[PDB]
């Protein structure tokens, strides 16, 4: 997408991306002139229905956009797929395997990451909860009564993440909102709101050479139940903003193909993005709450993966970023 | 409890909730009284009317604009627009929503004291903004440097924004356009026998001054194929049947912008109203003024505005300056999609005047 | 680790690491606050914006240099250039490293006593030591004898230095170059009806004085040729668009460093106080004073110079000395290629000033 010729401003496709739009368009059953509106304009009433184009860095959002809901909806329809493969008889009660992967991290951390591990905290909360509860009852059987214990709370990190306003996702959404978005600008506003607080400190305050090389407005370092982990920010709003719209959403939905309309089943204009993951993580948490729980930890005894060999220096990381060593202290 | 942003148009007043679309209400500003007698009995008649009522009952009533050279007439009209606005459109009450309110540039004070005062005494709203018309417009434009322009009947304004800090030595205001547009579009079609006197029908030269007109490439040169057999000619067509044909006059109308001598005042155009505002800006500020000259308002919706502009410009300004005029579709509603934007974002829900610090601040916290 | 030499610059702060290409960071010392209301609504502004950022922000600030006649401002500012210079463009941690500062030779006391102390405390350096920028130069250009010159924005300085010892009775500072060439060149191109008063605009002056100016073969003869009409102007663009054609103040400005009388100030020129410091030494010294005259500093990357400064002391000095006079390349460079050197060196690393004997000993060690 390159800048409109100052006629009605806006944004253009470029003449290299001419051919590539014919090839593309008979795989979505759409038609080229049609898309190429629908890839430019902001789609409105006034009630006539006006056309009004939008910029290039909203262009190139709305386009990836597009990609990160066919393919979103192309999943779930592999999974409901599968699902009508061995339609269930009837429903009551339920025995069920939730995987998913532990803590992950690497030398640099990306947005990717950063959902990875608060959603671990999530499940690092519910995980003490259900131990003080097993052993408050263990307690109760064997005919001691009850006695106090002090419980260890990781609400304030979760505050920090997620909070109204003040959250580190909520001031990642709302910088989608501003004229001009800036990564930098993104940075400040997180020691901004949160001076205080001992989860969450400066790059250059960290032990490690590679982490004091990221200048303060290039990273941040949240203390989880695993560590001081330290994420850098440059991409991290332009990996965050989504931007389907109206003009788009809404031409997808009406293919020519029959197969693609299978997949998709005013206001709000660019959306909610970083309250996606908030979202349907509560969905499942709450679940985990309304049932019992089985907690197997997975050990990996060596890097090469292969048998009768015991790392120590690799076993030891997995017991302190698998919780266990939490529920030791909590014990 | 969702905010709303209400937008004190001199037009056509707009009014919708806090995103993320486009605006719900959109209206003539008009307020009219019944300048006849009336014999049906029931009675069933208004005491004022305002629009849309006051443009379907057109000949019956005498149309008053409540804003008039930028300025409200009085604060009972006013009030009238205010009360039906929200309640017989919108259908929502002031003690349920924050409110955000516009104004234009250089008005005088102390009208946005009694405004305000009067406001949160009649409507109790629980906390309100004053924002002016033209700041609004960057946000729409998703620009954060520029010169903007709220051009609505009958005030144009011209005030120059520089990342992201406003300049107060360069703003000018013009009483040029868009009301004495339609009043000299009277005063030339009266040239063609056709006579628009009244009030009422005041309103049929400002929908005429929408549809019809035009801006030439050059003035002169438009003129000499005038001059020509070759039909310029529109057939419009009047609620009573009357077929008017108009020609000449129709690109002479939008010219007055580039020539404010057609109607006799001594005032400069917008082509030098905004070299001279740029030049009265720090020589590093004028490379970014030009490229992000950005128009406003439903009066700079003429077909030939900005490559008239452009061209005018272009001539003036330094050689081998990069020039671009930013005018999108949509310009009418520019500052409500701007006001939009604002009013969701953290953390101006804390710069809102709330009621009780208003109470003990009194009208001196406006500014 | 790697001993950091970071040069205290009246310019045109210098820094890099110890050793052996060139410097990380120049930037021009600049820190500027925004004269303007923003309004904006980010808000996304500096308290106050350090160079680079200030001179690509120019226009909107009031840029204030925080070195002026040879000495700090302030130490509230000073340590905002030194925090900026550390962590956002070197990024690399003071208790990581031992520093080397460096000083203008003649400033006043207890000014390197405060400096040290402050940045003690400050940003808590595990080792220091303060050289004079002059000193330094000998041991860039690979000397051990001469005069030396550091010249900057807007002290200059005249140093002799015998093998390997330096004489107090001679040294000479001059405050006489560069800042007030500066000042004088915006003097003498108002009288051309540019004006450039402000303290942005400034900047656009230092600049021109960079590029244009040249240094004449004689003053007389070149103002002979100057009344002829043979083009000497050059035309320079300017942000806005502007086209500034200079010509006869283009070799007036630089040659107020051999006549000081342009600007009215009593001091004598380069020329002279060069002579005047040779003869205020022994008589067996001045043989070799003589052919090891060195320039350094930015402010000496004119074009004329050396061969100005050579013709003009072959005047004055005795017939039938051999005088050369010393003038490489990258001589605003110089300054930290001379520190590099130094700090690199056995036994140098116990001549800094540790943490522990500094906190035992206070401000009185320095000296």
């Amino acid at each position: 997408f390159e800048e409109a010729g100052s006629t009605s401003g806006g944004c253009n496709l470029k003449n290299k991306s001419t051919q590539a739009l014919e090839y593309c368009a008979e795989l979505l059953g759409l038609d080229q002139d049609d898309l190429r509106v629908s890839l430019t304009t902001r789609v409105m009433l006034t009630t006539t229905v006006i056309k009004v184009p939008l910029k290039v860095e909203q262009a190139n959002n709305a386009r990836d956009a597009l990609a990160k809901t066919v393919y979103s909806h192309l999943f779930d329809h592999v999974v409901n797929r599968v699902n009508q493969c061995f339609p269930f008889e009837t429903s009551s009660y339920f025995i069920g395997v939730l995987d998913i992967a532990g803590f992950e991290y690497f030398e640099h951390n990306s947005f990717e990451q950063f959902c990875i591990n608060y959603c671990n905290e999530k499940l690092q909360q519910f995980f003490n909860e259900r131990i003080l509860k097993e052993e408050q009852e263990l307690y109760q059987k064997e005919g001691l009564g009850v006695n106090e214990v002090h419980y260890v709370d990781n609400q304030d990190c979760i505050d920090l993440i997620e909070a109204r306003l003040v959250g580190i996702l909520d001031i990642l959404d709302e910088e989608n909102r501003l004229p001009q978005p800036s990564d930098q600008h993104f940075t400040s506003a997180v020691h901004q709101k949160h001076k205080d607080h001992f989860r969450l400190s400066i790059p250059r305050k960290s032990k490690l050479a590679i982490h004091r090389n990221i200048r303060d407005d290039e990273g941040f370092i949240i203390r989880h139940f695993a560590g001081a982990v330290c994420y850098e920010t440059t991409q991290f709003v332009e990996k965050n903003n989504d931007a389907l719209h109206m003009s788009l959403e809404s031409l997808i939905c009406e293919s020519r193909d029959k197969f693609i309309r299978e997949l998709f089943e005013g206001k709000l204009s660019f959306i909610s993005v970083g309250n996606k993951f908030k979202t349907q993580l509560n969905l499942l948490l709450d679940k985990l709450r309304s049932t019992g729980a089985s907690f197997i930890r997975c050990i990996k005894p060596n890097l090469k993966m292969t048998s009768h060999h015991f790392e120590g220096a690799q076993i030891l990381s997995q017991l302190q970023c698998s919780g266990m060593v939490s529920v030791l202290d909590l014990m | 409890t969702t905010a709303l942003v209400c937008d004190n148009g001199s037009g056509l007043v707009k009014a919708g909730f806090a995103g993320d679309d486009a605006p719900r209400a959109v209206f003539p500003s008009i307020v009219g009284r019944p300048r006849h007698q009336g014999v049906m009995v029931g009675m069933g008649q208004k005491d004022s009317y305002v629009g849309d009522e006051a443009q379907s009952k057109r000949g019956i009533l005498t149309l008053k604009y409540p804003i008039e050279h930028g300025i409200i007439t009085n604060w009972d009209d006013m009030e009238k627009i205010w009360h039906h606005t929200f309640y017989n459109e919108l259908r929502v009450a002031p003690e349920e929503h924050p409110t955000l309110l516009t104004e234009a540039p250089l008005n005088p004070k102390a009208n946005r004291e009694k405004m305000t005062q009067i406001m949160f005494e009649t409507f109790n709203v629980p906390a309100m903004y004053v924002a002016i018309q033209a700041v609004l417009s960057l946000y729409a434009s998703g620009r954060t440097t520029g010169i903007v322009l709220d051009s609505g009947d009958g005030v144009t304004h011209n005030v120059p924004i520089y990342e992201g800090y406003a300049l107060p030595h360069a703003i000018m205001r013009l009483d040029l356009a868009g009301r004495d547009l339609t009043d000299y579009l009277m005063k030339i079609l009266t040239e063609r026998g056709y006579s628009f006197v009244t009030t009422a029908e005041r309103e049929i030269v400002r929908d005429i001054k929408e549809k019809l007109c035009y801006v030439a490439l050059d003035f002169e040169n438009e003129m000499a194929t005038a001059a020509s057999s070759s039909s310029l000619e529109k057939s419009y067509e009047l609620p009573d049947g009357q077929v008017i044909t108009i020609g000449n006059e129709r690109f002479r109308c939008p010219e007055t912008l580039f020539q404010p001598s057609f109607i006799g005042m001594e005032s400069a155009g917008i082509h030098e109203t905004t070299y001279n505002s740029i030049m009265k800006c720090d020589i590093d500020i004028r490379k970014d003024l030009y490229a992000n000259n950005v128009m406003s308002g439903g009066t700079t919706m003429y077909p030939g505005i900005a490559d008239r502009m452009q061209k005018e410009i272009t001539a003036l300004a330094p050689s081998t300056m990069k020039i671009k005029i930013i005018a999108p579709p949509e310009r009418k509603y520019s500052v409500w999609i701007g006001g939009s934007i604002l009013a969701s974002l953290s953390t101006f829900q804390q710069m809102w005047i709330t009621k009780q610090e208003y109470d003990e601040a009194g009208p001196s916290i406006v500014h």
